[PDB]
């Protein structure tokens, strides 16, 4: 909502507060959001 | 609805059943949040949307010609009938997959 | 690292697009051409 614009390919997700002002595309990739964690070596290895 | 009376007639009485489901639901929501009437009726020749002879089978023949506004059901978005009706944003992904046992 | 959990706010990505633009509908066909003819799906398969 600016000047040289004109487009953006970036990863945009679809939301109601954005599609009023602007309008998308067709998807061209679905996806949704998860919960990433970390991870440590198991310590049942009957090491004693 | 619209049934064939027997199968030899070609007459019919436009029964009442009330139908339900899951898109249904989204109909209703739709219905209350926007403030509108429906008349929600089924379709009576073929099923879906295939084009033959410039010539549609019901459905999306159903929308092209303006004898019912609005489509609402299990319609596959796809290239050919996107440049004749018009979408809207998906709610459900979708697919082709594989079903061997 | 591992990723757990299930998706949820399932939504789709997709070009950007400003007010209304004569370029609306062909960006529009041709993502959906593209999508039906396996080639986004062999890109992402090579690129991811």
């Amino acid at each position: 909502l600016s000047g040289q614009a004109d487009m953006i390919v970036a990863p945009l997700t679809i939301n109601n507060e954005r599609a009023q002002y602007i309008e998308f595309s067709k998807p061209f990739k679905y996806q949704g959001l998860t919960i990433l964690v970390k991870k440590e070596i198991p310590r049942s290895t009957l090491d004693s | 609805k619209f049934v064939k009376i027997n199968n030899s007639t070609n007459e019919g009485m436009n029964v009442k059943k009330c139908c339900k489901g899951f898109c249904i639901d989204i109909l209703k929501k739709l219905s209350r949040t926007v403030k509108f009437t429906y008349d929600l009726y089924l379709v009576t020749n073929g099923k879906h949307g295939k084009k033959v002879n410039n010539v549609w089978n019901g459905m999306i023949g159903e929308v092209v010609y303006q004898r019912a506004v609005m489509a609402v059901g299990s319609l596959t978005i796809n290239e050919e009938r996107s440049e004749v009706v018009d979408f809207s944003v998906p709610f459900v992904e979708t697919g082709i997959s594989v079903m061997v046992s | 690292l591992v990723t757990t959990g299930e998706l949820f706010f399932r939504s789709g990505f997709g070009i950007g697009m400003r007010k209304d633009s004569p370029w609306k509908q062909n960006v529009s066909l041709s993502i959906l051409k593209s999508h039906e003819n396996g080639f986004m799906e062999d890109l992402d398969k090579t690129w991811v």
